[PDB]
């Protein structure tokens, strides 16, 4: 490197330059005395907020106070103590007559997006990287238990799904799989992080496959496949049709919980999974309505 | 610095003071073009107004950057953006300004400073350059610098919808010329009696 | 001092004299990729001052009756100079970004307008207007090009969400009473160290009027927005045939 | 030990088993230009492993009555890749490069081909054949492209020199007895520091069969000549509009 | 500069490496003695020439030779010594009455090709670079010596050009003019190096203009700006007709001469000035001929 | 407006590499621009007039 422009050059600056930093926290910030001011030059009450950033003026600048010591603690609103809750999370049926289920076996594709109230949190943030506990809780239709064997097998992508109750793929010789009564207290395991990419992302502005995006390769738009962790399939254990209808409910709760780059909360009803569409008649507004401004 | 002609268009001796400025007024916002010229200061054009253009047409060779102002003098009531962008040589005259922003350009912006300085800088195979002219000899052009509108004129009630600029040349201090010879316009008609 | 304002990256410059500081956003500047991030073998190029310089999209009118416009990154650079040949010759792509939008008016004209850049912005569609329908919006909503895109329902941002809390990313205002111009940076921002240039958008840019545009008859009417972008710290790896689609 | 090579260069390699040794033109290899040598006050952009690295231009077949080819440089790249739209992005120019001809036949085949590199090689013309005429060749003559052309009176080279004294120029031999490749590396050459891509040629490369190609009735009667270059050392600057012509 | 790939680059060295260099040689080499060998593995005799280098073979390897003391010299033989010769380079004519130049002036563009004994000798290299000595002779058509005055300018490119006898540009204010008789010695004078480039160059390949290149644009190529030096002119200094016709030769050497990139000499005859351009119905051999080739 | 000469430079404006500049500024001085001659006056004198 002889020229006087290679030597100078900040190309290949591999690290990030952090303008701030985190500090320790553990209760919420102490109030002090502060007395009457009357000076010019000093307006902590006069803002700008066209340059993008919150205010920053005190209670000490605006008001007169007293000093407070304040141990109110902050451990209530960490990932983990937010995220740390089971939740439903989906629900398989096993009827002895109908269309869906009739044969004895049912396969689920592993989703969070398939119930609200989860969805709306885990939908605060863009990319999350957690580890999973589910519980399976199983009964009848009318909550009653009675005797029988069940079979849960995890089916990683890429793996021959079965195809009836007497598939040659429920020898298990591989995938894990988990044996239990409808007498036993519910069945729960550990699942660990296994997305190839370093989190799991619930927006993907993108198409997965190259070439021309025309009309009916439309349902390919926001699909990643990153996401997809397999099929989660389960029957009865026998040769011979079951006696009692059945219900699968599944729970799953966080731990080791880490996210990045929030976003507004959802605002209207959901319609699909993995869609982000909205009923285009019907827009509510955020919160509720009065008759005036100038009245309560 | 001295005055340079870019609106060297009017020549009846009435309309000799208009060649010193050239106007600008509200438009349709699509980016229209203001005006162009050439950057050579030896070639005939807008440069024989300048000191500059006078002083190199004794010397045959030239080499350095040359820098060029632009005052605004309009009202302080008036706003706009302007884009002034310069193509180094080999490059067309630029169709729209889509094309004239991928060369060295600059962004002006009026308010309470009038003037912008743009730049021309030294971009060219040889160390020095011959004096430029159709033919054989248009092998030492130095481009070409094209004005457009950014945004728009705005400007409100009670105020002219009409300003002019004005254009300052001059050069940098690695400006250099060698190789002395004679202007090519001799001043006399006959005998001086 | 905050107000005069100077920007030089390459061989073009941007001089405004009515600012509002720079956003830096969420705190980091671009930067390379390092070697325990880094997971392709072969190694990538670095063009410099050819690919991370200013361009300007183009020119937008602002009504009384507008709604707002969206932009999606990079696929707005796909097709203009060196960055999109680069960009459309190799397989893997990563930079950072410098927006500035400029917006002038006279002393007489109000307004406002919010500029914010959200990462991930994935569109939604109206599902028939009864959420029966389980429609896609079609490519040309998807990526618009440089052109942009209008809103249709600004209230929930097209995708579902308030627009009321877009100020948790990095935004500015143009507010025409104080200034006329908005800036800011942001890094490279995914899941990955690398991407296609082609089929992922990293973020869009939004510009919606909260406070509607008004003057008095006998000003000027015509009123336009103009974007100018600049790429930061750009690499490319995996070299190829040249793919347009 | 020297029969036996292998040439890398960015991501791609050519492997020979028949060799016969690396000529490096005069005595020097490509290297950038020095600050005080250097003109321009723009600092040139570097693209490295995107632009230096081996291309096949074409295929031309030898037959027992050719008279011989002759290609411009870097007229042939003009239009491929990376490097061609580099090219045709900037004004000003400047690398070296890397030449390698393969021809392979038989051990009952015989032959023999003169590989030179003329730096400035004009083309004159016939004069209409009797001296009168004062024309000039045509541009496709001047500037063949990618797909070379074919010389008319090899024995004055197309230009009234003789061919016997091409040896003083960069040289190899492709005896069919003895090998089947002829490498060549050549540096910058020229009298300024950078120059213009698309007016000006530096070099041209010369394929003359000066023993007639010969066999037996039986054997394969296709004998193909292929051409494969690599820039060194490239580096462009005064960036503006692409040009093409 | 932290990746590991900015650090190790050898991007931007612009030191070149030369595989050769240049030794004393003021007299021819010395031959040494030499006997008999009888030996296997040493071969001085064969060679490849399919490599591109000459035979390194020497008098020593393949005869038995005595000691020899060489002092011839080697200086006659330098670019100087080869050059530093004046000779014909143009020619300008004044006649009283004709078509050519009957009005007394006459302007002649600076130029070496317009002759081929120099012309072969300078094109033998592509680069060159020199100062020169011109040499002015005057004398009528049958060399008789008159009492006359002339006026020699030289006129640099740029610079108006006169147009008559009389013309305003004759007062020669700026450039170097120069008054002498015909009674008087040769008037010569020193040139320097004016070309912009580092070196002239006889042979250009390319265009001098940008844009599209047709057939009746074909007479630019291979038209150097750079060698075009401008134009010597030369009057009678008087209002009046002269009285006797005049002739104008110019002879000019070269003084520090620099060369680079030797080619090919020129084999067929010249036919155009700045122009390769050579008869295509008579194309003759480098040299002579003979009947048999096993016989002399 | 202040009547002085803009004071911006290269480095200022663009992004520049190092050059060094070796270009003579000898042929611009005073001696070297007026020390050639030229015609000032001319002088007749004829037979008959
Ligand atoms: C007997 C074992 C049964 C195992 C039950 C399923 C375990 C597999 C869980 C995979 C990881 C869960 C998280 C999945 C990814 C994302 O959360 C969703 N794709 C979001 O739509
Ligand atoms: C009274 C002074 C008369 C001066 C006479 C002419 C002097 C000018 C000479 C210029 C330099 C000579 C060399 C010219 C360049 C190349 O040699 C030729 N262009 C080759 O065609």
């Amino acid at each position: 490197d002889r020229v006087a422009d290679v030597i100078e050059s900040s190309i290949g600056d591999s690290v990030s330059r952090a303008l701030t930093h985190a500090l320790p926290a553990p209760t919420g910030q102490d109030t002090q005395v502060s007395s009457h001011r009357l000076d010019t030059g000093k307006v902590p009450a006069l803002q700008a907020a066209e340059i993008g950033a919150s205010s920053n003026a005190s209670d000490e600048s605006m008001i007169e106070t007293r000093c407070v010591l304040n141990s109110h603690s902050t451990a209530e609103t960490t990932l983990d103590s937010f995220f740390s809750r089971a939740g439903l999370v989906g629900e398989i049926d096993l009827p002895l007559k109908g269309t869906t289920n009739p044969n004895g076996y049912a396969n689920w594709d592993i989703d969070i997006t398939g119930y609200a109230q989860m969805r709306r949190k885990v939908e605060l943030f863009t990319y999350m990287r957690f580890d999973a506990e589910f519980t399976f809780v199983a009964c009848t239709p009318t909550g009653e238990v009675v005797p029988q064997l069940l079979q849960y097998m995890f089916v990683p992508p890429g793996a021959p799904k079965p195809d009836s109750r007497e598939s040659l793929a429920w020898q298990t010789a591989t995938n894990p799989s988990v044996f239990v009564k409808l007498s036993d207290p519910p069945a729960q395991v550990s699942v660990p992080f296994m997305s190839p990419a370093s989190a799991y992302q619930w927006f993907y502005d993108g198409y997965p496959t190259f070439g021309e995006h025309k009309q009916e390769k439309d349902l390919e738009y926001g699909a990643c496949p990153n996401n997809m962790m397999g099929t989660f399939s389960v029957r009865t254990v026998g040769t011979s049709k079951s006696k009692y209808p059945l219900v699968v409910r599944i729970y799953m709760r966080m731990k080791h919980v880490r996210a990045w780059i929030p976003r507004p909360m959802r605002n209207q009803n959901y319609l699909f999974k993995a869609n982000p569409n909205y009923a285009g008649n019907s827009i509510k507004p955020t919160g509720t309505s009065r008759t005036a401004i100038t009245t309560l | 610095e001295t005055i340079l002609e870019v609106n060297n268009v009017p020549t009846n001796a009435t309309s000799l003071m208009e060649r010193l400025r050239f106007p600008v007024s509200a438009q349709a916002g699509k980016g229209e073009l203001c005006a162009v010229f050439r950057a050579d200061p030896g070639r005939n054009g807008p440069w024989q107004s300048t000191l500059l253009g006078q002083l190199c047409g004794y010397y045959t060779q030239w080499s350095g950057s040359l820098e060029v102002t632009f005052m605004f003098t309009g009202s302080f009531m008036a706003t706009g953006k302007m884009l002034i962008a310069y193509t180094p040589p080999g490059g067309p005259l630029p169709k729209d300004r889509a094309t004239a922003m991928l060369g060295t350009h600059v962004i002006w912006d009026f308010g309470l400073q009038s003037s912008v300085t743009l730049v021309i800088p030294w971009i060219s195979n040889t160390h020095y350059r011959a004096h430029a002219r159709d033919g054989v000899f248009d092998y030492y052009t130095t481009g070409l610098v094209s004005i457009w509108y950014q945004t728009n004129y705005v400007v409100p009630i009670g105020a002219p919808n009409t300003a002019y600029i004005i254009a300052l040349a001059a050069a940098q201090k690695n400006f250099t010329m060698k190789l002395c010879k004679d202007a090519s316009d001799i001043l006399q008609t006959g005998t001086i009696q | 001092s905050d107000r005069v304002a100077q920007l030089t990256i390459g061989n073009s410059t941007i001089t405004t004299q009515e600012a509002a500081n720079i956003i830096v956003g969420y705190g980091e500047w671009p930067s390379y990729c390092s070697d325990s991030d880094a997971t392709a073998v072969d190694k990538p190029t670095r063009p410099d001052v050819s690919v991370n310089r200013f361009y300007t999209l183009d020119t937008k009118l602002w009504e009384k009756s507008s709604k707002g416009w969206y932009w999606k990154f990079p696929d707005v650079l796909t097709e203009t100079g060196v960055f999109g040949q680069n960009a459309q010759f190799h397989y893997l792509y990563r930079s950072g970004f410098c927006i500035h939008v400029q917006c002038n008016a006279s002393k007489f004209h109000q307004g406002a307008l919010l500029v914010a850049v959200l990462p991930e912005y994935v569109i939604g569609t109206v599902a028939g207007g009864t959420g029966t329908e389980d429609s896609h919006p079609p490519y040309k909503q998807t990526q618009p090009g440089a052109d942009g895109f209008e809103l249709q329902h600004p209230y929930v941002l097209d995708a579902g969400i308030p627009i009321s809390q877009l100020t948790v990313c990095p935004h500015q205002w143009i507010n025409l009473r104080t200034n006329n111009c908005a800036t800011i940076i942001v890094p490279y921002i995914n899941a990955l160290p690398f991407d296609s240039a082609l089929n992922h958008c990293n973020f869009g840019l939004l510009v919606v009027p909260i406070s509607p545009l008004d003057y008095d008859q006998g000003a000027t009417p015509v009123i336009p927005i103009t974007i100018t972008l600049a790429p930061m710290c750009s690499e490319f790896a995996g070299l190829r045939q040249a793919v347009t689609q």
